RNA sequence: ACCGAUAGUGAACCAGUACCGUGAGGGAAAGGUGAAAAGCACCCCGGAAGGGGAGUGAAAUAGAACCUGAAACCGUGUGCUUACAAGUAGUCAGAGCCCGUUAAUGGGUGAUGGCGUGCCUUUUGUAGAAUGAACCGGCGAGUUACGAUUUGAUGCAAGGUU
RNA sequence: GAGGGUAGCGGAGAAAUUCCAAUCGAACCUGGAGAUAGCUGGUUCUCUCCGAAAUAGCUUUAGGGCUAGCCUCAAGUGAUGA
RNA sequence: GACAAUGGUAGGAGAGCGUUCUAAGGGCGUUGAAGCAUGAUCGUAAGGACAUGUGGAGCGCUUAGAAGUGAGAAUGCCGGUGUGAGUAGCGAAAGACGGGUGAGAAUCCCGUCCACCGAUUGACUAAGGUUUCCAGAGGAAGGCUCGUCCGCUCUGGGUUAGU
């Protein structure tokens, strides 16, 4: 079917309330010094050492 | 017109009051290049730029004053003469 | 599905060419009407 | 002081860039860099290059320390769209807007 | 007492041309840096695009996507208010909180109370589930010539006038 | 398959009003041409004074028109109005 | 100064506001014109001013004249921008890993294994297209994703008849 009626920018902005992404969930590698993704290898120069 | 090799005086502009020799002439647009007038800086080297021929006035050979030029026929040819005095210029 | 235009050089020049239009009397009028408009292609 | 850097007519729709600009607005500088490095989104490298540019103007253009800066502003405006088409069934043809965006980032040392 | 780039030629631009049709034939849309290119040497991030400076300039939110730059639309920050409530979305009364003007019985927001079913067209009668409009901007409909008749004005007057 | 023919008051049809460039109870283009339309839509600024009709007659007339009726402006008459 | 009167459609009468242009008079303007943005101002209405920002050269006032004279609505024309909504789709099908190149690789190059057609997806030619063919470079747009690649962009080439 077709929308019976136009959508306000209040209804639209409400419905985009939960449309987002989250922070990548990252730790700090204790060899590279830099940041990394937990349970993944250090994308910088380094390894896993798990 | 104003042919080059002529000593003129700048009647208008921000160089007004100076005076120099005509170097180049662009008579399709009525522009003349004076020496030491309209120094421009381009990307950094510095040159002269053209100025409209309406703005420079010729100097009287007698009293060093800016005048107009007229034409006479001393012979079977033309001669330019100043308006203040009457001497060929 | 066979469509309406099948290109062909001989038929195109034998029906709409300059000589075909300059052959009849209402083709000379088509050329005289396309020259007045300023069209850059009189016959093809 | 504040330093700023812009990237104009980036060829990504603006409401796809505003999704990842909202994760790094407010954070520190070295934290926002790692966030932009470790995210799946296609607009991550562009924002990362704009952020590194605004972090590099600070060291040279107006001298300041790059271990104190925080992302004070980060936003994306519209730019000129491109108008393409897509030929659909029964002779019709629908439009296609190729959006662009202008990404601005302002880093401040809090002073 | 003609138009001024949606106007004026269809065409102020390299238009009867992109194109579109087998063909005869149909037909757009596109103006503007600065007084002078003096049209950004050089340094920095980037692979480039693009910036940030520093210089040219009277001006660079004048940098060739160049006068001005508005509305719809899209964002970023914030002052007051909002998660027990039934809303043509306003109006009248009215605490609290934040400000301070073309200085005058001041501006912003609104806990709560009363009253309140849009606009146009067409109809005996429409809130109407009768019609039209997504929003914004520009364009868009009783006119001119020649005659007739009635009224106001003006000049002459048994005359008036080409 | 290739090369040719039949042209719209016309042509072709083992005929179905089929088909003649995605168009056929009569193609497309340009002109007569701003055809006509008693029909639907629309009509671009304010305030002030007054303010209807939806009826009779005739009509190839019935959702149109013309005359009278009911409104308004100006000059006149003048008590004839209720 | 006393008395009364003042709802209104169709439509009839009167008085007015504003827009572009012209004549005559009197003015303003780079010490900043019109326009355009804001404001808490004035008038019975249409509407008129003033201050600030911007902009960058024209423009009002008075009295008359002349009109392409004022638009929310015509399934109105043209241009722009939204909603539906990060929604439907991404066009029949088998790929996997290794090594490169590179700013960036599921998607480009080389390789091994696997898979598909094989009276055809193989080979040659008539129409028809008309430079799309090759080598060296490129990555703005086209490619329904990516692209370091291409039937795309740039620069140089390529068609040889007595049968």
């Amino acid at each position: 079917a077709v929308p019976k009626r136009r959508t306000s920018k209040t209804r639209k902005n409400k419905r985009r309330t939960h449309f987002k992404i989250s922070v990548p969930g990252m730790t700090e590698c204790p060899n590279c010094g830099e940041y990394k993704l937990s349970h993944r290898v250090c994308k910088n120069c380094g390894s896993y050492n798990g | 017109h104003i042919k080059k090799g002529d000593n003129v005086k700048v009647i208008a502009g921000k160089d007004k009051g100076k005076e120099g020799k005509v170097i180049a002439t662009l008579p399709k647009k009525d522009r003349v290049v004076v020496e030491g007038v309209n120094i421009m800086k381009k990307h950094i080297l510095e040159t002269e730029a053209a100025i409209h021929v309406s703005n420079v006035q010729l100097l009287d050979p007698k009293t060093n004053e800016p005048t107009r030029v007229g034409y006479k026929f001393v012979d079977g040819k033309k001669v330019r003469i100043a308006k203040k005095s009457g001497e060929e210029i | 599905v066979k469509r309406t235009y099948q290109p062909n050089k001989r038929k195109h020049s034998k029906v709409h060419g300059f000589r075909k239009r300059m052959s009849t009397k209402n083709g000379r009028k088509v050329l005289a009407r396309r020259r007045r408009k300023g069209r850059k292609v009189l016959s093809a | 002081m504040e330093a700023k850097a812009v990237a104009r007519t980036i060829r990504i729709a603006p409401r796809k860039v505003r999704l990842v600009l909202d994760l790094i607005r407010g954070k520190n500088a070295a934290e926002a860099i790692a966030i932009l490095k470790l995210t799946n989104k296609a607009s991550s490298p562009v924002i990362e290059k704009v952020l590194m540019s605004a972090l590099a103007n600070a060291e040279h253009n107006y001298d300041m320390n790059t271990d104190e800066l925080v992302v004070k502003e980060a936003y994306a405006n519209e730019g000129p769209t491109l108008k393409r088409f897509r030929p659909r069934a029964q002779g019709r043809a629908s439009a296609i807007n190729k959006r662009t965006s202008h990404i601005t980032i302002v880093v401040s040392d809090a002073k």
